[PDB]
């Protein structure tokens, strides 16, 4: 059965530029490709139809082109708004396929990190756990490092990270790190810090509190 | 105005079946195809099958063997079956209109399914207030930690959903089999606590909502 191959997996661009996502077919005598938007954390929507066809308010800017193999979804003009991952539909023969998908990803200006602290709530005391947790929020590149220091020395035990995807607003990325310790741990030590290492600065960016204050 | 919304199980144990219904309005089942496509933890989508306006059915051969694909024209509803579900059958699953008897135009928002033996947790939801006056910045950032459940998801809005502007909710990690996301909201000094902020957590496979006001610490 046929298989659409998408070989970037991630794709580089900047506000206003133009980007092609390609989508190169194992078969076809075809037209009958589609292609779609996917932003994160909801559902496709088709920008594309047979090939060279756009779907009703998909803005001017997107187009497709091509035959038999191989197949081009162009956005002039990027926008923020563009961010998603693009990826093609295969509806020439049973079973329908799709390509894996290329992630659209903005350059923007570098940026720094928010970054704030929060200790274990009193709720989450009482019932024995205790996370700390650090939000670095808005900053660009990706590329970030947390380090979590308690009384002033490194635990990297017990730290888990989540990034969100690029917005689709200011283009930046943000990051939160959660120190999960017992109550128990918690209660034997005074002092917690997270620290952010960002390109921004040479300096790492500082966040702490006392237990006891 | 052609919506799909699937409505499934958001659990099932290893073995049993999955069904899933697809509600449609803005169409008629009898003029157009819907497929049911799954897309599971970062892989590609896959089509599991399709049925056309005048009721024909045609599965991907991978999935032949225990799919089926109904549907009740009064009520405009797609149904999925899926026999002997293991743990890879894990995805978010969605329907999908054609445009007749051709291109998918519509997708639906997608239904989670967690194939799993475990039991539903509901995650205990945690504010996370500024530490001691840490300082005046013109903004305030806040939180709620959501940990310790099973499976995903849940939704996090702020103030019902009143609050959109400046959050950030990051995807959930799964730590010894449950669980735990965040989410920030950051809001203006002056605004914060006289005006109240709350995050709202559902976590629809144990219908369970929890709304957890932000007060500032007494530390
Ligand atoms: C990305 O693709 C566009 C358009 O793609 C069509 O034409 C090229 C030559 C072909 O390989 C297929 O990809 C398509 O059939 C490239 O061409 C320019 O861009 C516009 C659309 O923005 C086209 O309609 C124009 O024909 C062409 N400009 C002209 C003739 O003045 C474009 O080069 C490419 N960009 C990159 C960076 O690869």
């Amino acid at each position: 059965e046929i298989v659409m191959t998408q070989s970037p997996k991630f794709m580089s661009t900047s506000i206003g530029d133009r980007v092609n996502i390609t989508c190169k077919a194992t078969q076809n005598v075809r037209t009958a490709v589609t292609w779609y938007q996917q932003k994160p954390g909801q559902s496709p929507q088709a920008l594309i139809f047979l090939a060279s066809n756009r779907h009703t308010g998909v803005p001017a800017r997107f187009t497709g082109s091509g035959s038999g193999t191989d197949f081009t979804l162009t956005i002039n003009n990027v926008k923020s708004e563009d961010l998603a991952d693009y990826f093609c539909l295969q509806h020439w023969n049973y079973p329908l396929t799709f390509g894996s998908g290329t992630k659209l990803e903005i350059k923007r200006a570098d940026a720094a990190p928010t970054v704030s602290i929060f200790p274990p709530s009193s709720e989450q005391l009482t019932s024995g756990g205790a996370s700390v947790v650090c939000f670095l929020n808005n900053f660009y590149p990706k590329d970030i490092n947390v380090k979590w220091k308690i009384d002033g020395s490194e635990r990297q035990n017990g730290v888990l990270n989540s990034w969100t995807d690029q917005d689709s607003k200011d283009s930046t990325y943000s990051m939160s790190s959660t120190l999960t310790l017992t109550k128990d741990e918690y209660e034997r030590h005074n002092s917690y810090t997270c620290e952010a290492t960002h390109k921004t600065s040479t300096s790492p960016i500082v966040k702490s509190f006392n237990r006891n204050e | 105005e052609v919506k799909l919304l699937e409505s499934g199980p958001g659990l099932v144990a290893p073995s049993e079946s999955l069904s899933i219904t697809c509600t449609i309005s803005g169409f008629s089942l009898t003029d157009d195809g819907v497929s049911w496509i799954r897309q599971p933890p970062g892989k590609g989508l896959e089509w599991l099958g399709v049925i056309w306006g005048g009721g024909s059915t045609y599965f991907n051969s991978l999935f032949k063997s225990r799919l089926s694909i109904t549907r009740d024209n009064s009520k405009s509803q797609v149904f999925l079956e899926m026999d002997s579900l293991q743990t890879d059958d894990t995805a978010m699953y969605y329907c999908a209109k054609h445009d007749g008897h051709e291109t998918m135009d519509y997708w639906g928002q997608g239904t989670s399914v967690t194939v799993s033996s475990s039991k539903t947790t509901p995650p205990s939801v945690y504010p996370l207030a500024p530490g001691s006056a840490a300082q005046t910045n013109s903004m305030v950032t806040l939180g709620c930690l959501v940990k310790g459940y099973f499976p995903e998801p849940v939704t996090v809005t702020w103030n019902s959903g009143s609050l959109s502007s400046g959050v950030h909710t990051f995807p959930a990690v799964l730590q010894s089999d449950l669980y735990t996301l965040s989410s920030s909201v950051t809001v203006p000094s002056s605004t914060w606590p006289s005006e109240t902020v709350t995050c709202n957590v559902a976590h629809p496979a144990s219908s369970t909502k929890v709304d957890k006001k932000i007060v500032p610490r007494d530390c």
